């Protein structure tokens, strides 16, 4: 079970560097909508931001988490730099997927995915 | 005396009050400069030609020249300021307060 | 009578100007743009016809999607489209960007250009020839020779 | 006058054609669109080089406007001096020249 | 940045700017995790409007142990005079 770590020795220098990241996306939202020209909200931007670190939330794993923060940092760099258009930034708004249907009743009437 | 004279002053005075009262620029401030020179010119011209005073005609082109050798300084001086501030606005040059 | 008449001459004549001077962007993708350049080659001779390319978009009237369209792409080619006047026109070159062609099923291929812009002739091939492609140049040509603008100004 | 009237007859055919080319096909009503670079938004930088090839110009431009009588002036009674100055002021241009090249100026945009 | 109740009192003022905390339970000792009940990002984003206001930056180690305003406040007043 004796592995080769990538940056972080333990969960809490990770939890560090999720930290930094999170610093990161926090200043560099108002940037991205304003030289984006986004129709969003800072606020919006930045709940979702909010949203996308809490999905990976429950990863008890160093590597996993660095994996994580390096695809992160990918993801910031290609928003920092103008690499990004409108919709790459747009893509994390799911706006123009519907709402699906959530309880199991509405997903009976619709069809056969559970 | 002849009435385009009251004119070719009256347009130097309005650029002097231009360059007399900035407003932002400093670019505005050589451009109000070289109207100056401007009515200069025409006011020159029009005094030598109407002397018939031959050997002043070469003036108006010494005028000419001198003043444009003067606002090419005067650019430079503005695209060095510029360089500094990142602009050429005229509320940058106040660190001579003290 | 007179006033139909009347726009239906200016309806021949200002189709006569669009289908005899379109000017399309020199914007390859892929292995279609080599038989384009065949087709602008002396041979077919595109410029004989009055269609010369233009390295700029703005004057530019016919967008010739010649080659495969990524995903990475997409919104590029949608913005060089957006950045045409009107009228502009849109010519599908080759399988790719017909329906997407040898990569239908991959990952990182828009199936089809006209998922992205409005394709009005669809030239069908792998890659079609410099003689299919100019085939397709004289349909649109055809096309815009038949519009009805002015009629149904007149008629609206 | 004739100068005046051809002059206002260029301008206004000039006008004119514009107007034919703002006006007549924005006749269209066709579609509203939005339309929504190398530089992205960033500030343009200045470019010292750009500038100092036009303050070159301006300065080569005005040892031109002392050049341009010389052809009034090879009719004059004073011949020696004539063609002296005219050799001088051109020797001063090349001189000029000859310090902008030394000291670099003519580098990157030669 | 003068006076050290000017500071505590622009702490509590960022902190009451700071919509998520209900500002009746919100004290100079509120815990953020247990009393306020916040998730850790809440406090990062505190933390960096603290910065937003203070205008001091504050590295990772030395914030994760601000767990309180008083502890806020200790920090500033610790990388300042007063
Ligand atoms: C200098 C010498 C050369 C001059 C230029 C060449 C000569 C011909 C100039 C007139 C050409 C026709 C008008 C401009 C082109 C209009 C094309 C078009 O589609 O028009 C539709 C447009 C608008 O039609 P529309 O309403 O169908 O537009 C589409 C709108 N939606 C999408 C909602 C359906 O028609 C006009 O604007 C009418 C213009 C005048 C028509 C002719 C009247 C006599 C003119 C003399
Ligand atoms: C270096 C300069 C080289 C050229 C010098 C002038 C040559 C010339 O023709 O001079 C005679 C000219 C003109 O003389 P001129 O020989 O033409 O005389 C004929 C008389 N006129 C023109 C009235 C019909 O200049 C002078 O005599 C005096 C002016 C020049 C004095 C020296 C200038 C330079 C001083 C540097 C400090
Ligand atoms: C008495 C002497 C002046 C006589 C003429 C007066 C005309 C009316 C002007 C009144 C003052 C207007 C004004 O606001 O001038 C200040 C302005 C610079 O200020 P700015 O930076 O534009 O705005 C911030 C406010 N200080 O400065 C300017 O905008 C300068 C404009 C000068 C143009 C003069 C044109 C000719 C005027 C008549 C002949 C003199
Ligand atoms: C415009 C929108 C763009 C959105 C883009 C967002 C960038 C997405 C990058 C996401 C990177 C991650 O998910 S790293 C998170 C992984 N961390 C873990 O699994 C460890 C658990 N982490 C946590 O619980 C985190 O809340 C904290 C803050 C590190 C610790 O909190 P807990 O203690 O209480
Ligand atoms: C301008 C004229 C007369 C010819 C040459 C030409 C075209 C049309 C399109 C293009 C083009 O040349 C340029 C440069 O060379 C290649 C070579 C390519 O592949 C070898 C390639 O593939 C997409 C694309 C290109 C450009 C392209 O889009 O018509
Ligand atoms: S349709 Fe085929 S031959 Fe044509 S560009 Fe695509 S892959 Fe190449």
């Amino acid at each position: 079970t004796s592995v080769k770590p990538i940056f972080s020795r333990d969960m809490n220098e990770a939890k560090r560097r999720v930290r930094e990241l999170y610093r990161a996306w926090y200043r560099e939202v108002p940037n991205t909508v304003h030289l984006f020209q986004l129709d969003i909200s800072v606020k919006q931007g930045r709940d979702k931001v909010r949203e996308m670190f809490k999905k990976n939330a429950h990863v008890t794993d160093p590597r996993v988490v660095d994996l994580l923060v390096i695809k992160g940092k990918m993801e910031l760099e290609e928003t920092i730099n103008v690499w990004k258009q409108r919709t790459h930034v747009m893509r994390f708004f799911h706006e123009t997927e519907a709402p699906r249907p959530k309880d199991f009743l509405s997903k009976f009437y619709v069809g056969h995915d559970p | 005396m002849s009435l385009v004279y009251m004119n070719i002053m009256m347009a130097f005075t309005v650029s002097l009050t231009g360059l007399l009262m900035y407003r932002s620029h400093l670019m505005s401030s050589l451009l109000c400069l070289e109207g100056m020179m401007l009515s200069l010119f025409i006011l020159a011209t029009l005094m030598i030609l109407n002397s018939h005073f031959t050997l002043a005609s070469m003036m108006p082109i010494i005028l000419l020249v001198f003043a444009a050798c003067e606002a090419a300084l005067g650019l430079s001086l503005l695209v060095m300021v510029s360089n500094t501030y990142g602009t050429d606005y005229v509320q940058n040059l106040n660190l001579l307060q003290c | 009578s007179r006033g139909e008449y009347v726009v239906a001459k200016l309806d021949d004549l200002i189709n006569w100007a669009r289908r005899s001077s379109l000017w399309p962007m020199t914007f390859g993708l892929a292995c279609c743009a080599v038989e384009m350049m065949h087709m602008a080659a002396p041979r077919y001779d595109m410029d004989r016809f009055g269609v010369v390319f233009r390295a700029s978009p703005r004057q530019s009237d016919v967008m010739i999607v010649a080659g495969t369209l990524t995903n990475k792409m997409a919104p590029a080619l949608r913005k060089v489209y957006d950045q045409m006047p009107e009228p502009r026109y849109v010519v599908s070159m080759g399988s790719c960007a017909n329906g997407g062609g040898y990569y239908h099923y991959s990952y990182s291929v828009v199936r089809g250009c006209d998922r992205i812009v409005p394709v009005d002739i669809y030239v069908p091939g792998c890659p079609p020839t410099a003689e299919a492609l100019l085939y397709g140049i004289l349909q649109l040509q055809k096309k815009i020779k038949r519009e009805k603008r002015l009629r149904i100004w007149y008629r609206r | 006058m004739n100068l005046m009237i051809t002059l206002l007859t260029n301008f206004t055919l000039a006008t004119l054609l514009v107007t034919i080319a703002f006006w007549l096909p924005q006749l269209n009503v066709y579609s509203e669109k939005t339309s929504p670079d190398p530089m992205g938004s960033a500030r343009l930088p200045f470019s010292m080089k750009f500038f100092l090839v036009a303050i070159t110009f301006l300065l080569f431009d005005l040892e031109i406007a002392l050049l341009l009588p010389l052809p009034w002036a090879s009719q004059t009674t004073n011949l020696n001096t004539m063609l002296t100055m005219a050799l001088l002021l051109i020797f001063l241009l090349a001189v000029s020249l000859a310090y902008e090249w030394t000291q670099k100026g003519l580098e990157w945009t030669e | 940045p003068l006076t050290l109740e000017g500071i505590k009192d622009r702490v509590l003022y960022v902190l009451k700017l700071y919509d998520k905390i209900d500002p009746e339970k919100l004290s100079v000792n509120s815990h953020f995790m247990k009393d306020l009940g916040l998730d850790s990002l809440d406090q990062v984003e505190i933390i960096m409007a603290m910065e937003d206001e203070f205008g001091f930056e504050i590295p990772d180690i030395d914030a994760e142990k601000l767990m309180c305003p008083q502890e806020i406040v200790d920090y500033i007043a610790d990388k300042k005079d007063v």
